[PDB]
């Protein structure tokens, strides 16, 4: 032929780890996560067709919305100025202020659509998410990102964002909050999962590997919190993290003992049951960890608080009721 | 169970930079969170941030990133604070305490403090009241605390209150809301929850006149009170 | 722990960098990046010798690199041989269309067929298969080791696989395929190219979008190492089980053949073997059709010419003028 | 139906470089396939490659990826062959021909021939016999063996040609059995697979010429080495 297929991705990278250097076209999927600044921005193409949105939303009886992303919230810090603004000209005496982010961004049934109000914050009676739009926004175009108003209603995550890769037996499923590995050693795990958010989506099939023969009830990261259905996110001998220290909103799981912890395999240890921190809320060190029927190292996580463990580590001698649990 | 050594008193040019050191004994990786506090002549205390020298974790408050950088001794277990151009609003009086991560201990332990003279939808806003409270021995002092935003988690309130007499580091008397610091006598006491909190001493005595502060650590960054100053008749 | 470095995306118009993975196009390289070598000739000598021994009287290579491989390889195959006292030749010849699979394999004058032309007296049946799998890496070209596989199954490599995704467009590559996929109103297969075309299975932990798939939709079928994937449909086409895979190297993207037109219509011929737009002469067929399929047509081109997709058949020409691809 | 103007001669020092052309005329973009071939004074004839100027679709025989670059122009619709370092070796008569893809048709018109003077001041065809003298009325029997099989969808791809002295070859069968357009039908074709046998009979005044044989059904093409018939 005489064709050029750079549609892609074109440059160099070279890998610690494997030791080589490699060039060449194709696709590069970046760790958004770990980055040290702020590599995308949120934007609305037209802030007065999302002017027209918020009014016809309180008009349909909508009193707030919830964000999906972190970035949307993100969005909603800087654009709530010009937003009122434009609502101000316009003359309606409804005021839209927006606060900071739980753990868990929990998602709304209602929703705006195309054509005082408060952007999350904490939860509340008198706005409940029963009234609270959430997962009306998906990516226009493109450093900076262009957003508009969505069409259709559904509980999926914007799949213009979400990526995965897989070579060399080292898996990724990413995201613009998420980024979880899996590997190879005797059998595929998930082993490293990075968390700057936690929504409440459904990663959507077509952008997930192995998503075939999954039972979800092995998934490590539940379905319900954007848990890609696919057996690399599997870990043998633990079952889904239902209860998992979710609410740290931004935490770091991985496999491996917690500081100055032991986790032993016992069939004494009692029942998985919700996640465990290290520390009392005194500041003491629980040192003796067991679990019925996992596999060590043991599932971890770590936030700004301290260490957690997962579901199925439980306390070896202490009582649990001096423990700070996840509830 | 922890002791902490800062260094001595530092008088600097405006514009030039510092470093201020404070080690530890008594530590382990799970604690020895080495947390650093400026306190200008009879003020508020600011957090600035913590650094644990065994395992480099760092946490800045907003104000101080530009300002200030901690680094570590993991051999000496010696922490390190460093600020960058200095002016006039940064003489004060900076101590090095102990501490743990978030919603976790008090200030167990304190450092003797370092003093510094330059010459030539947000933060837990705690407010305390009264400002000033003179009363007798014999009677009961009240201290009231207010968050603007619930410092409760898991069950707990992350709410501490702190004596300090003049010219020296404050001291833990109630942790957690209302349990008694081991060593502290029992004429201390704190109770509330949620945003609410009061500290009673009951019966004040001869002793007892110093200034006490509330403080949280339910969210970053860590906010104390104004302080209450207690006088007697 | 990861691949960093940078990147310059043309169509997006952005430069990134940062850490990741990068899948690179192993196929529209210019140069022969890697190259498969064995890590112990003599240990593929002596389990040559029992599999002569068991009766089996040749191998087929899954992949191009291997049959590369053997190339480089046999002169001092032959040498181990020859010092190791025993009567038996081995010459490699050169690949066909397709990399047809055979039914035995290997475990960890006379004379030994490794690849080369089809053959009644050494068949498929009794040739070794998929007995490679790859053990490290060098560096640089790079470098890629090959050791006898503990097992005996269908699956391909799965170190040399990969997959991605992202902007909405998705690959499935290999060091002798690239597969596109992209969103247009709906997700479906763009683009594929061959260097080889193989007969071993695409394993599903390197597939995405592998749930509720059926074979009889798979454009590249399941049995070509097709990617079990619905990033793997087109709308209007079913399983190229025909299509001129014996071209071995070609190009299949969905645009019409130079100096063609293809049209929509009931009264088109039925889907049959992949027909050439050029007769073997060089008259060019120009008007085409098909019943059902879905506007732009499939094609494939290769060093030959311009193919279409099986339900593509010729509207006014006997199909009889036309080449085929029911290559033997 | 095309014709083919190649440039004229050139004699060049050892060394340099050189760059030939060819222009062609009644293409398509779907035909159009510029191939180019080397002759040694009286000698076989090596493929080069091919490149078709409205695609630029282009590929080199491997013996001359460091000799030959094959450039275009649409507009006038040129192939140009640039000749890298020059050595007496690349002393020949260079054809441009019409050609197609890989198994398909043959080399239906011919350029004239660029005859490159240096001076300073793969499936193989063995061609039987090299030479050949007969009488007029007699047989004339020239066979043609492959190295493997040049049949593929049922036919063969090989062809026969007829070169005259100082003049470009001309087809006489094509696909192994098929007679050009106005070819006597005393000369026949036949053969498949790997053994194949061009016959004249009866030779005639005119037949006195070099006949190769050519294969297109696997890169590179070859020809085989030629068989010189003289009359008597
Ligand atoms: C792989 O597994 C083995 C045994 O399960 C273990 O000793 C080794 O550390 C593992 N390596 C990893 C997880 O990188
Ligand atoms: C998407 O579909 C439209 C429908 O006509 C087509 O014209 C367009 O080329 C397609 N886009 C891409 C990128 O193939």
């Amino acid at each position: 032929n005489l064709y050029f297929q750079s549609n892609a991705d074109s440059g160099c990278v070279v890998s610690w780890k494997n030791k080589e250097l490699k060039c060449g076209s194709g696709i590069f999927i970046t760790d958004n996560v770990h980055t040290w600044t702020e590599q995308y921005k949120f934007q609305p193409e037209s802030p007065s067709k999302l002017a027209s949105a918020i009014q016809k939303a309180h008009e349909e009886g909508i009193c707030g919305i919830r964000s999906v992303t972190r970035l949307e919230n993100l969005m909603w810090k800087q654009i709530t100025p010009e937003l009122n603004h434009i609502l101000s000209e316009n003359e309606v005496k409804l005021t839209i202020m927006t606060g900071d982010i739980k753990g868990i961004m929990q998602a709304g049934k209602r929703s705006l659509r195309p054509q005082t109000f408060l952007i999350d914050g904490p939860e509340t009676a008198e706005c409940p998410n029963t009234n609270r739009a959430w997962n009306s926004l998906e990516v226009e175009d493109y450093t900076n990102i262009w957003l508009k108003l969505k069409e259709k209603q559904d509980v999926f995550c914007d799949s213009k964002l979400m990526s995965a890769a897989i070579k060399d037996n080292r898996a990724v499923h990413a995201d613009m909050g998420y980024w979880i590995e899996s590997a190879l050693n005797d059998t595929w795990k998930i082993e490293k999962a990075s968390f700057i958010e936690v929504k409440n989506c459904h990663w959507p099939k077509s952008h997930t590997l192995w998503s075939n023969g999954v039972l979800e009830s092995e998934m490590i990261i539940p379905k319900n919190l954007a848990g890609p259905v696919s057996q690399h996110n599997y870990r043998p001998g633990y079952h889904t993290q239902i209860t998992g220290p979710w609410h740290l909103g931004k935490l770091e799981m991985d496999f491996d003992f917690c500081d100055g912890t032991t986790v032993v395999v016992t069939e004494d240890c009692g029942n998985r049951g919700p996640s465990l921190r290290t520390t009392t809320a005194s500041g003491k060190l629980i040192t003796e960890w067991c679990c019925r029927s996992c596999t060590l190292p043991p599932l971890r996580y770590r936030g700004e608080d301290g260490c957690w463990y997962g579901m199925e580590i439980r306390p070896l001698k202490e009582k649990e009721e001096n423990l700070v649990n996840s509830l | 169970e922890v002791q902490l050594q800062q260094s001595g008193p530092e008088l600097v040019k405006p514009g030039a930079s510092v470093k201020m050191s404070c080690k530890a004994s008594g530590c382990t990786l799970t604690n020895c969170f080495m947390h650093w506090m400026k306190q200008k002549p009879g003020q508020d205390l600011e957090w600035i941030g913590y650094i644990n020298p065994y395992n480099d974790m760092t946490k800045y408050s907003e104000n101080f990133k530009g300002k200030a950088t901690l680094t570590s001794d993991k051999s000496s277990s010696t922490a390190f604070m460093e600020l960058s151009s200095l002016t006039s609003e940064d003489s004060a009086v900076y101590y090095c305490a102990r501490g743990y991560l978030l919603r976790t201990g008090c200030f167990d332990y304190w450092g003797q403090g370092t003093t510094l003279t330059v010459s030539s939808g947000g933060n837990i806003v705690l407010t305390q009241s009264p400002a000033s409270l003179a009363v007798s021995l014999g009677q009961r002092a009240t201290i009231s605390c207010r968050a603007s935003e619930s410092v409760d988690s898991y069950g707990y309130s992350f709410m501490h209150w702190y004596q300090q007499k003049p010219g020296q580091p404050p001291k833990v008397l109630i942790y957690l809301a209302s349990n008694l610091e081991s060593g502290v006598p029992a004429r201390f006491s704190g109770s509330g929850s949620r945003t609410d909190f009061t500290l009673t001493i009951d019966p004040v005595e001869a002793d007892d006149a110093a200034t006490y502060y509330c403080q949280q650590n339910n969210e970053n960054p860590l906010t104390f009170g104004a302080g209450t100053k207690l006088e007697l008749k």
